């Protein structure tokens, strides 16, 4: 009776509904009442980087906060140097077709991928003075729509179909794969202690997994549409997430609830990239529309508005050390703001 | 097939229910404090001075 | 695999196909990397008509009304009529019998689906299996449509 | 000769590209 | 300025040049993107 156990699958969600409903206290909405706020944010644009011709589709700030890399749609990885607009690489690729790049931690290497669904990792300092191609890496049935490194030997995708993998560099095959989900998962960010990691997908959930276990610890929900990046909070006890509804959520794990949802009806365009900045004040969303948002955290109303594009804003990425943010958008241009 | 999706199924959300949890109050008031505790460091909230800022000209 | 790529030249003149028929995943998700191609090229089975070609329409009605592909335009090719020809004597084109009364009424219901009719053409053509004059006929066409970019984007058009 | 297309034959009023 | 910034602005020039030059030349191809369903006969279409 394939139906008794449809029942009983009912039944241990109505459990953790009420347990959920239960373990509820009270609102930061009505706890964060009568604190000094941030203020109204004046901010304005500070350099401008012209070297692309098409689209840009991700950026990732360095270690240092002075180094950046690029991908468009055409065949260059561009790396930048921020504080003097040079160029310190350009690196000329197998597929123009590309969706997400990131940055080593070590410095000592890059990744690339997008719908050729091959994971491109390249070495940059080498003594023959060329950027030569590191490894390939294959398996995954769909695209790749996010890569974010470990170490200078591991690496994690998001894939196209329902599954997430763990990659050892120096031996092609995998290690470990993460299978839970029903839908293209869109983004994934990594814990600063990276025992866990947070992936989101498109049918309006979110998961949490540990890297050894390779098991699933918790599913939450409340999105009515597609997400489409997610980002941890600096303490490591939260993130956010944003859809195609045009509203950001944040979660907490203890709790296991959703505390703010971030909303006007002005908005109705989606989001395309969510980052937070250090100290955790300051919620940075790019939105379709040509604009970028500074959300209160702890208050519904908003702080000042980002606006200065000419097309959809593609990604966000805040420094290590919140010096400033960089917005690469549709255009070509990518813009440095303090 | 299906009797083994479910099975599947069955023991994860099973699984998922033994998680202990804390109170919802008490994870707003850190959120709270944790802000106001580090907001010295913050280039962002408040402009910083022009001798220390590497974006100056 | 993934995407799959091909070159050619013609008449001195590059040009790129891709191939993206295999991905199986979510269309809509990264149907706008594709954004100012400068022509979509499509296949209608004509001898899988008995219903297949009500799926084939409902997939052309929904490339023509895509945001991204407002202005772009569409080479139509209708094959498999060497069978077809024989296929209307056993199944009726009403699943006037004719060839040519089945091959007008194909394109006509076909090419009555795209509303701004002004933005953008459908190229048609009947392809076999045993033809060279199928590259003359993209080659007359994507010179057409880059002609009517160019003197649309000045502002002659 | 374009005037006489503006404002005597307003129903030859058309462009072409490809002829 | 000393050596160092001459020598990074002169690398930085030929990069820009080289990308300039691969970008005209690669302006020129014309991309045809494939659609259909599937059993349509495409693979004789291609080939």
């Amino acid at each position: 009776e394939l139906d008794q156990l449809r029942q009983e699958a009912e039944q241990l969600k109505n459990q953790i509904r009420d347990a959920r409903k239960a373990c509820a206290d009270a609102t930061l909405s009505q706890i964060t009442n009568n604190i000094d706020p941030v203020g109204r944010i004046q901010m304005r644009t500070r350099r401008t980087l012209r070297g692309h011709l098409a689209k840009i589709y991700a950026m990732h700030w360095g270690t240092d906060s002075r180094l950046l890399v690029s991908a468009s749609q055409d065949g260059k990885l561009i790396i930048w140097d921020s504080y003097t607009t040079n160029k310190v690489h350009a690196i000329p690729l197998r597929s123009s077709w590309v969706m997400t790049c990131a940055y080593a931690p070590s410095g000592n290497y890059v990744a690339c991928g997008g719908l050729d669904n091959i994971c491109s990792i390249y070495n940059l300092k080498t003594r023959e003075g060329n950027v030569r191609v590191s490894r390939e890496l294959a398996g995954h049935t769909g695209y790749l729509s996010c890569c974010r490194f470990l170490d200078d030997n591991q690496i994690v995708t998001s894939s196209g179909d329902t599954t997430c993998a763990l990659w050892d560099i120096e031996t092609g095959q995998q290690t470990t794969t993460f299978t839970g989900h029903t839908g293209d998962v869109m983004s994934l960010s990594l814990a600063p202690d990276t025992r866990l990691f947070v992936s989101g997908a498109c049918d309006a959930s979110a998961k949490l997994w540990d890297v050894r276990e390779g098991m699933c610890r918790q599913t939450f929900t409340g999105h009515e549409s597609d997400i489409n990046a997610i980002c941890f909070f600096p303490n490591g006890n939260a993130f956010a997430t944003g859809s195609d509804d045009a509203t950001c959520r944040l979660f907490d794990l203890r709790a296991d609830q959703e505390l703010m949802t971030y909303s006007h009806d002005n908005i109705i365009c989606g989001i395309t990239s969510v980052s937070f900045s250090k100290s955790g004040r300051l919620l940075l969303a790019g939105y379709d529309d040509f604009n970028c948002n500074v959300w209160d955290a702890l208050k519904a109303d908003r702080a000042g508005v980002l606006a200065g594009h000419d097309n959809r804003v593609s990604c966000l990425g805040v420094t290590d050390d919140g010096m400033a943010v960089a917005t690469g958008s549709w255009d070509s241009f990518l813009k440095i703001w303090n | 097939a299906s009797i083994a999706q479910a099975r599947k199924l069955v023991e994860q959300l099973k699984m998922e229910a033994n998680i202990d949890r804390i109170k919802v109050s008490k994870a707003a008031a850190d959120l709270m404090a944790y802000c106001e505790a580090h907001a010295k460091e913050d280039p962002l909230l408040t402009p910083v001075p022009a001798s220390e800022n590497p974006f100056r000209e | 695999t993934g995407i799959v790529e091909t070159h050619f030249t013609f008449k001195d003149l590059h040009f790129k196909m891709f191939d993206v028929g295999g991905q199986r995943s979510e269309r809509k998700k990264w149907i706008h990397c594709f954004e100012g191609v400068t022509a979509i090229i499509f296949c209608v089975a004509l001898s899988d008509y008995d219903n297949r070609m009500h799926e084939s329409m409902k997939l052309f009605d929904s490339i023509c009304n895509n945001k991204w592909f407002t202005d772009t335009s569409i080479i139509l090719f209708l094959n498999k009529k060497d069978l077809f020809e024989e296929k209307i004597k056993k199944s009726p084109l009403t699943i006037s019998n004719t060839y040519e009364e089945a091959a007008a009424y194909i394109q006509c219901q076909f090419e009555d689906l795209n509303k701004r009719k002004d933005t953008k053409e459908i190229y048609t053509h009947f392809t076999c299996a045993t033809d060279t004059k199928n590259v003359q006929f993209v080659f007359d066409a994507v010179t057409d449509v880059i002609i009517k970019n160019n003197l649309k984007d000045c502002g002659l058009f | 000769p374009k005037l006489h297309i503006i404002l005597f034959q307003p129903q030859k009023n058309v462009v072409s590209h490809r002829a | 300025l000393s050596a160092e910034d001459k020598a990074a602005v002169e690398r930085s020039k030929m990069i820009d040049r080289n990308l300039r030059e691969d970008g005209e030349k690669a302006a020129r191809e014309v991309k045809l993107l494939l659609l259909g369903a599937g059993e349509s006969g495409k693979s004789t279409i291609v080939k």
